[PDB]
């Protein structure tokens, strides 16, 4: 290189420097997914149940039976575009930053350009299913399709409060009573073996190690995890914590509001699910739907490129009873 | 003490975020003015304090209102990373610089009066009723340090 | 003392750490560096020793000398090291939090 | 919605930097009356060498 017309230099490399991403909870699969056909579902309930009985004198009257219930609902789905152009000015007497002989390419930019496309396009999924396990739809700034799926079912939160100020009283034995019970009453399925799993925010989950009640008991002699003395789940980046058969997941994406947690069984047959619906062209209107949708473009009159995006989706929660909200006081 | 560090931030795409393309008159968008490059009083060599997006009037001057606001600068000289121009001109001179000024979709946060100051809610009118669309749904970007 | 300085140490460095990383959490670890007084004011904190005092451990720092008869006391805990600096460098009651791996943090140019 | 505005997406930074360095000299030289007439410090009579002083 040079720095002036009559000297050199000494030219010794480049940094990248992303950001991260996190991606625990897609990791855990909790989602199935359904390729519709319109911005419209079906939903659909029946309940059935028993009753007591009575004795009856040999002879005289009897008694009779009762019917069960039905339900049924509807929904509709959001829509995210997702857009940008290039131009000329944008290539003509510049470098391909990073060496120093090479001059600029109109290849290097529609790459970027479709790398960034994918990586907003996975955060969007992402955060909008982390939503959905709040017990809303997504739908940011688009009060068209703001569902509480506790509303729409008709269910109940069931705030399970935890105050971390009262050293007196085992944190873990009122998630039982108050949690535990409901989530073994309501499954209504006759399986019996629902694993517990909690999802907290990084202060309540600090702030709950921290209990003498927590601490106390692994104390006194070795366990297979030293929680007092090694840091829980070795040096990942989240820390993984087990105790009394509850899995403890510390979530460091920084999008749980800090001091709530939910506490939810695994397994429960579909409670979870995502509908796609086709975006709005001819090709595809009315057509079976796709995740994700790319077009590329080059003006026949060759002055400047565009690329496009589109995705539409909604997530759903059809069993809100069996998510609890948690809570903390400090 | 004071190393010498160099920036580039946007580029021409990143305000002209979309182009009606005319046919037969490619130049359907644009208006040539001539303008002051170099400040009338200054240093012999002192860099034009001209930067992309300032907004211009009729004549060339510079828009501090939204009386004056008629186009975008949008010339290939003021973009990022054209400093080489530096000390060709001399102070007073006037040089022919391209606006836009219809037929397009203008990014509003790079809008700024000459003074650098954000474009004026009333003033956006008088580029919308050229026949523009001013935006604000831009996805943006974020760095190391932000959760994603 | 109702607060056990690890905690906030962890809170602290790691979340910032991990954040501006620039590549990916791909289990990066730690490294503390302080002076004489900090060390010693660190293992005094009765939250730290209340960890060794029921069963027995590798280090033991309650019976035998930390890192052995050598010099700069090191010490490990909840797998952070913790290395006690006597060459004068590091200022009076000061600490640095650093992790390892990082590629071209550090360079060192000769002419 | 369905026919509304679009959107947009951002760019990025390509920052840059150069530094100088510096210099760092050291120098000595020995001379005759240095080494001639004194006794090697670790024995009785020895005579000093010159060499014990190179090193």
């Amino acid at each position: 290189m040079q720095n002036g017309d009559f000297q050199i230099l000494d030219y010794t490399g480049l940094i990248s420097t992303m950001p991260r991403v996190d991606t625990l909870l897609q990791s855990m699969n909790l989602f199935t997914e359904h390729f519709g056909r319109t911005t419209v579902a079906r939903i659909e309930r029946l309940d059935d149940g028993a009753g007591d009985i009575k004795a009856v004198q040999r002879g005289g009257v009897r008694q009779h039976l009762a019917n069960d219930r039905k339900k049924i609902v509807n929904l509709n789905i959001p829509f995210f575009p997702l857009d940008r152009s290039i131009d000329r000015a944008d290539i003509q007497n510049f470098r391909e930053f990073g060496t120093e002989n090479a001059p600029a390419t109109v290849d290097a930019e529609v790459q970027r350009h479709m790398a960034r496309i994918r990586r907003s396009h996975a955060i969007l999924k992402s955060k909008a299913m982390y939503a959905a396990l709040k017990g809303t739809s997504w739908s940011p700034d688009d009060p068209v399709s703001d569902y509480n799926y506790y509303d729409v079912w008709g269910a109940t939160q069931t705030t399970a409060d935890v105050d971390f100020t009262k050293l007196g009283v085992d944190p873990i034995e009122v998630l039982e009573a108050e949690a535990r019970a409901h989530i073994i009453d309501w499954a209504g399925d006759n399986g019996d073996n629902y694993e517990i799993v909690v999802l907290a925010s990084r202060q309540w989950f600090s702030a709950l190690i921290a209990h003498p009640q927590v601490t106390g008991a692994y104390s006194q002699y070795p366990s297979t995890q030293e929680i007092l003395r090694r840091r829980l789940g070795g040096n990942a980046n989240n820390r993984i914590f087990e105790h009394k058969n509850i899995l403890f997941i510390e979530d460091i994406s920084g999008n749980i509001p800090a001091g709530e947690a939910y506490i939810f069984p695994r397994g429960i047959s579909r409670m979870f699910e995502i509908y796609y619906a086709p975006s709005d062209t001819l090709r595809d209107a009315n057509q079976a739907a796709q995740e994700l949708y790319v077009f590329f473009k080059e003006s026949n009159y060759l002055r400047e490129a565009k690329i496009e995006s589109e995705t539409s989706f909604l997530t759903v929660n059809n069993r809100p009873e069996l998510v609890v909200k948690s809570t903390g006081k400090f | 003490a004071k190393a010498h560090v160099a920036t580039l931030e946007g580029n021409y795409s990143d305000i002209v975020l979309g182009r009606v393309v005319a046919f037969g008159d490619t130049g359907w968008n644009f208006k040539e003015v001539d303008m002051t490059f170099i400040a009338d009083d200054a240093d012999a060599d002192s860099k034009t304090t001209l930067f992309a997006g300032v907004l211009v009037g009729e004549d060339g001057t510079p828009a501090t209102a939204a009386a004056g606001v008629f186009g975008v600068l949008v010339d290939r000289k003021v973009l990022p990373g054209v400093d080489h121009y530096i000390g060709v001109f001399e102070p007073g001179e006037k040089v022919p610089m391209v606006l836009a000024v219809r037929g397009l979709t203008l990014n509003q946060l790079k809008l700024k009066y000459a003074d650098g100051t954000a474009i004026d809610a009333a003033g956006i009118q008088a580029l919308e009723a050229q026949g523009n669309q001013v935006t604000d749904k831009i996805v943006g970007t974020q760095f190391i340090g932000s959760v994603l």
